[PDB]
């Protein structure tokens, strides 16, 4: 006996062009599937269309690799259970608002861009004593760092949000900006001022509104929605 | 060099002070309330449309173009409110008046 | 290397001018209370300075002062439920933003941010909106 | 003309941007020298991010430690087949290489005295094993490759190190036996670009997902170690592979060894904790091969647990929680998706599962490659390999955990430092024939086109069942042999290849043909090798040669011993190469380095019985 399951998913191929992007309709037995959702494209791909694309590489969640929108949410292929309900067709669209390279591929170069632009690197004001000791931090100092640090760099958040499906060019997103946060609030760091007049502009950080979507998505389950206003509270009353 | 992050707050102040305006309307109706809410609304709202169009208007010349008519709407605006505060009942009186009906 | 800057130039300059279509967005994203009530705080807030000018611009030109108005409307003895039904309709939109702003001042204030929270706020404003209507509506 | 090529110049060129190639990349540029860094991921993708349990170094924030203690437990961890010249050097350099790492800003956890948090972890101890546990795994949680790579990839941004991410190296640019660079596929456009140098180092990973169980990422295809097999150069101790204790039952996913160093248990269907029997003094933190092969015997004994009493249950639930909150979120969390348990009420299922390899691309201290003619090691000019794509050898037959995150940022460091003592930035880069690399176009192009019967994804599966069941923590001679007939038919087979996607932009149908050349290579390499080794060492066991085979019998006095001659003993590294067009691979062998860097600091350490 079999249990059929059917997902419908995004189609583009670079090399036709002109032949619009679609949808294609792929059927799974489950009781001969792994349990996630990156097990039945992994399957599909191998058994019935090795045509079909996508990226991914540590099937655990933790390298960031298959983020892709599955039944309108972002998340995770390798750790999304597939819905055993075999009335139900389960739609797989890439990350939203990105510019595909080739079926559920999008281009995060602009991401990363963004990602370089704050700086996510230790900084003091005299390097010249670095690599002859360990720098002290309390394990209180630490702490602050829990939720921050755990980042994947998946971009779940920020293609999530509708203030930077308007406006990528210029707002840094949930992602970027809790990293900012993690570098501020790093007690070893010495920049806390200049980082944050980096963001005194109208589009770096002001254009978020706290939809929350960031944090409703993040598969994680970290919060850089909270990371933004702790950071908004900061540019209020720095000196 | 701190102008983004004055202007944040800046909004947040006149959004608490709208909030304040509520009840003062209520408890203490006339023209000091009257024309502080004139000044308090023209002021959230073209700030906060001013939001919209940052977020949805692009392109140099349509930015520019938006934001003038943005600046003569909260003109005429606030000209409107504290004509009708000078010539006729005022903001209060006016909101008491239709609720009889 | 390529400064953060020249990427930036360089990822515009590429798909702007290259065939890759963009992917779906608001067309096939899931919603949330969350979100939809964040949509409409914004159309709240649009509704309510538009009405703002236009009561401001009849002030300016309109013949008659505003008790003429009212003293026109109360003389059709329109139905009194027709009334009530109106009355509410027009603080709705006052009500909802008013108690939303409020949410939005304390998450200003870094209060209220785990998704548990953000849910059940959310609920709340409903609820104060739906009741604060329904009583100012009455009299 | 089929595909243009874009040619590149640079000072020097680094293959692979996980924790090894970064180090060395902008080790590189902070010498002065222009360096391209070529990844086909996204680095922070590689499979170090996922590294959980920690690094060591004897830092002594515990208790007293000494690094001398860690180079003792690495040899005798290694079952002697180590080097020692490499060991001597990676573990006198880990307290340097940690503090480097945490002042580049890398969030490990604390003491109350504010330095780094050490653990205790498998095979370490204090006073050159007389001691008691070391605690000198230093930690961030159990998310230590996560951040660790994450760092590394900030820092390099600091640099003008040159990235060209998304580009898959497809072959070593050779001429007069040196190497000037590397061919590789652009997968976004299509293109071939030749990128020359004067020096290339290949920092390429490993190769676990030859095997059908694995807690390798799907992207460990042992690429630059086929890139070295058919330049025709060797390999070496392809044959020993590392099964992890604990790869969680089902899905495979690694349950860090911190576990058991933070105090739990591994227990069977009778809820015996039976270390306690196969290791009476180590117990849960015995050395990988004895812990992995001791599950295997209560398995195979009828004392396994579930419905097909197929694994066994690592316990962590008596252990208070906040400890596991603080110290073990990561598995926590992963135990929850992929077992649905709770950690804080019941055991996680478990069982050895393929994990690291500790054979790859001979290499001498200073990480430059080197070949074996007429019995001598000889430095093949202008090539380097670090990390675990390289055999320095610092693990000989066995690698103690938290000792590779440490070998990557060591030898990567020491790849960039010997070729700043060898090269200075801007000198002439070597010339290469104008159609250097065209075999390379020609094979991708037969393969993208391919017509056949068998599918990549059906060869594939072929491939990994067959050394699941025939090259697993147990080994036999015909067993072996069944398996190496079965492989080479397979390796034939690949003439009859089929591919479906004829595009050139992201043809990953065409991309995962390429890793499964790549993967036979490494297979076959591996299962021929260890089918030629008859003795057991470190995680080689075989079931008719259950004996260590030395150059002397060391569980007897040596005086009056007739020294074993070179060819009648088997400590010994294995060089491995393939001939591509047929597949038949061909073994030689040469010495182990026992000899440290300086005799007077550091003695070198003879083989003794080996017990945990
Ligand atoms: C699998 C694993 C291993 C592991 C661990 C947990 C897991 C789940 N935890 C460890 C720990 O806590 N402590 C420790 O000492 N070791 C631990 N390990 C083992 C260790 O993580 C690995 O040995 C180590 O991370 C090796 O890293 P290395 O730098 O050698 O490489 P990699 O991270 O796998 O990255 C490979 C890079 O090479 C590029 N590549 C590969 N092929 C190509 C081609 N063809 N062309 C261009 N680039 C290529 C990859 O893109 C990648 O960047
Ligand atoms: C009468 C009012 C008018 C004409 C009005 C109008 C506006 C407008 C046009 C916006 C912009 C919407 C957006 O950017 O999405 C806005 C936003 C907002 N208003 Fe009002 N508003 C009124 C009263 C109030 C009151 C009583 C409070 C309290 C309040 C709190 C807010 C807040 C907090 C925002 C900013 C939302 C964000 O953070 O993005 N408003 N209002
Ligand atoms: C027109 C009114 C729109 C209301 C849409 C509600 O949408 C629902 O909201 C809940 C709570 O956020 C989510 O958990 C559900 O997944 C979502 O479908
Ligand atoms: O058990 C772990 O964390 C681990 O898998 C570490 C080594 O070193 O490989
Ligand atoms: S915050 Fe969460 S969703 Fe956003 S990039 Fe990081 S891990 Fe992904
Ligand atoms: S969804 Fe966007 S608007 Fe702010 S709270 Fe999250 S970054
Ligand atoms: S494949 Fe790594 S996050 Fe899913
Ligand atoms: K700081
Ligand atoms: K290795």
């Amino acid at each position: 006996t079999s249990r059929i399951k059917k997902f419908s998913i995004y189609r583009w191929d670079p090399d036709k062009p002109g032949d619009k992007p679609r949808m294609q309709t792929y059927e799974v037995d489950l009781n001969k599937c792994g349990p996630m959702v990156l097990d039945a494209l992994i399957k599909i791909k191998n058994e019935l269309d090795s045509t079909l694309t996508f990226r991914r590489s540590c099937r655990e969640g933790i390298c960031g690799s298959c983020a892709m929108n599955i039944a309108g949410g972002n998340t995770l292929a390798c750790t999304k259970k597939i819905d055993p309900d075999l009335s139900k067709t389960t739609k797989i669209y890439p990350l939203p608002h990105m510019y595909v390279v080739k079926d559920l591929v999008p281009d995060l170069s602009n991401f990363y861009a963004q990602y370089k632009s704050i700086e996510p690197y230790l900084k003091k004001k005299d390097e010249s004593k670095q690599g002859k000791e360990q720098y002290l931090q309390s394990i209180e100092d630490r702490q602050k760092l829990d939720g921050l640090y755990e980042c994947i760099l998946c971009a779940c958040c920020s293609t999530s949000c509708p203030s930077y499906w308007w406006n990528g060019d210029k707002y840094l997103g949930p992602a970027v900006l809790m990293q900012a946060y993690r570098w501020m609030i790093d007690s070893r760091d010495d920049y806390t001022e200049e980082r944050l007049a980096q963001l005194q502009d109208p589009f770096s950080l002001y254009r978020c509104h706290t939809i929350m979507n960031c944090t409703r998505t993040c598969p994680k389950g970290l919060n850089p929605g909270k990371a933004i206003a702790e950071i908004k509270k900061m540019m209020a009353t720095y000196k | 060099s701190k102008a983004a992050s004055l202007h944040w707050t800046s909004e947040r102040a006149v959004s608490a002070l709208l909030l304040g305006l509520l009840p003062a309307a209520y408890l203490y109706p006339g023209p000091a309330v009257d024309y502080s809410l004139a000044a308090a609304l023209t002021l959230h709202g073209h700030w906060g449309l001013g939001q919209v169009i940052t977020d949805y208007v692009h392109g140099d010349t349509p930015i520019k173009v938006a934001n003038t008519g943005l600046y003569v709407l909260s003109a005429i605006t606030f000209t409107g409110l504290c004509y009708f505060n000078y010539y006729d009942v005022g903001i209060c009186k006016a909101v008491a008046m239709l609720w009889s009906i | 290397a390529t400064t953060a800057k020249e990427e930036m130039a360089r990822f515009w300059e590429k798909n702007t001018k290259s065939s890759r279509p963009l992917s779906p967005h608001i067309s096939i994203y899931k919603w949330s209370l969350p979100m939809a009530m964040s949509i409409t705080h914004r159309g709240t807030g649009v509704a309510l300075s538009l009405g703002v000018s236009l009561f401001s611009l009849a002030a300016l030109l309109l013949p008659e002062q505003f008790p003429h108005y009212v003293a026109v409307v109360k003389s059709l003895s329109l139905s009194p439920a027709l009334i009530y039904s109106a009355k509410f309709a027009l603080v709705f939109p006052l009500s909802y933003h008013t108690w939303n702003g409020i949410r939005h001042l304390v998450w200003d204030m870094g209060k209220g941010f785990k998704l548990s929270q953000v849910e059940q706020s959310g609920v709340v404003v409903l609820i104060l909106t739906l009741l604060s209507s329904a009583a100012i509506a009455s009299e | 003309t089929q595909y243009p090529v874009v040619d590149h110049e640079f000072d020097a060129v680094v293959v692979g941007a996980g924790g090894a190639g970064l180090r060395a990349a902008f080790g590189l540029s902070e010498a002065g020298f222009n360096t391209a860094c070529v990844t086909k991921l996204f680095p922070t993708r590689s499979h170090t991010v996922a590294a959980q349990g920690g690094i060591n170094a004897a830092l002594g924030n515990m208790e007293d430690d000494n690094w001398r203690w860690h180079f003792y437990d690495t040899v005798k961890g290694s079952d002697w087949l180590g080097d020692q010249d490499a060991i001597h050097y990676m573990t006198e350099q880990a307290p340097a290489a940690v503090i480097e790492l945490e002042n580049y800003g890398m969030p490990f956890s604390r003491t109350e005295e504010g330095k780094i948090y050490q653990r205790a972890f498998g095979g370490q101890s204090l006073q050159f094993g007389k001691g008691g546990q070391a605690h000198r795994c230093c930690c961030v949680a159990d998310r230590t490759g996560h951040s660790l790579l994450h760092t590394l990839y900030g820092r390099s941004l600091r640099y003008d190190t040159s990235y060209f991410v998304e580009y898959f190296a497809l072959d070593l640019l050779m001429e007069n036996g040196e190497c000037r660079g590397v061919i590789a596929l652009c997968i976004e456009d299509g293109t071939i670009h030749r990128f020359r140098a004067k020096n290339t180092v290949i920092a390429t990973g490993g190769y676990g997902r030859t095997y059908f169980s694995c807690t390798s990422a799907h992207t460990s295809t042992g690429d630059g170690t086929a890139m070295v097999t058919r330049a025709g150069l060797p390999c070496q101790d392809l044959e020993f592979v590392q099964f992890h204790p604990t790869g969680i039952y089902g899905a495979g996913c690694l349950i860090t060894e911190g576990c058991r160093g933070e105090g739990g248990i591994l227990i069977n269907s009778q809820g015996e904790r039976f270390m306690e029997r196969y290791a009476p003094v180590a117990k849960d933190l015995a050395s990988r091969d004895v812990v992995s092969r001791s599950m295997t015997i209560e398995i195979r004994e009828g004392r396994g647990c579930g419905p097909e009493k197929d694994h066994v249950y690592l316990q962590l639930h008596h252990l208070p929680p906040q400890q596991l909150a603080t110290r073990l979120p990561g598995i926590s969390e992963t135990a929850m998706i992929f077992a649905g348990v709770d950690v804080t009420k019941e055991p996680i299922p478990v069982l050895p599962t393929v994990h690291y390899n500790m054979g790859g691309i001979p290499t001498n201290y200073k990480g430059q490659v080197i070949t074996h003619v007429n019995g001598e090691d000889k430095v093949v000019p202008g090539l380097y390999a670090c990390g675990e794509a390289a055999s320095a050898s610092v693990h000989g037959a066995n690698r103690l955990g938290a000792n590779s995150l440490l070998d990557l940022v060591v030898f990567g460091r020491a790849c960039a430092l010997t070729i700043a003592e060898t090269c200075k930035p801007g000198e002439p880069v070597p010339s290469i024939k104008p159609n250097a690399g065209e075999e390379s176009v020609a094979n991708l192009d037969k393969l993208r086109f391919a017509d056949g019967t068998i599918r990549t994804s059906e060869a594939r599966l072929n491939m990994q069942k067959t050394m699941q069941s025939h090259a697993a923590v147990f080994r036999t001679g015909s067993i072996l042999q069944e398996g190496c007939e079965k492989l080479s038919q397979i390796y034939r087979d690949l003439a009859h290849l089929k591919t479906f996607d004829r595009g050139i932009v992201w043809n990953t149908d065409l991309v995962e043909t390429l890793e499964l050349q790549n993967l036979m290579l490494c297979a076959l390499q591996t299962i021929y090798g260890a089918e030629a080794r008859k003795e057991s060492r470190g995680a080689h066991a075989r079931e008719d040669y259950k004996l260590r085979i030395d150059e002397f019998d060391y569980s007897k006095p040596l005086q009056g011993q007739q020294k074993r001659p070179f060819e009648e003993h088997w400590r010994k590294h294995t060089l491995s190469y393939v001939d591509v067009k047929s597949g038949k691979v061909t073994l030689k062998y040469r010495p182990v380095i026992d000899r440290t860097l300086n005799e007077e600091d550091c003695s070198s350490v003879p083989p003794a019985i080996r017990s945990y």
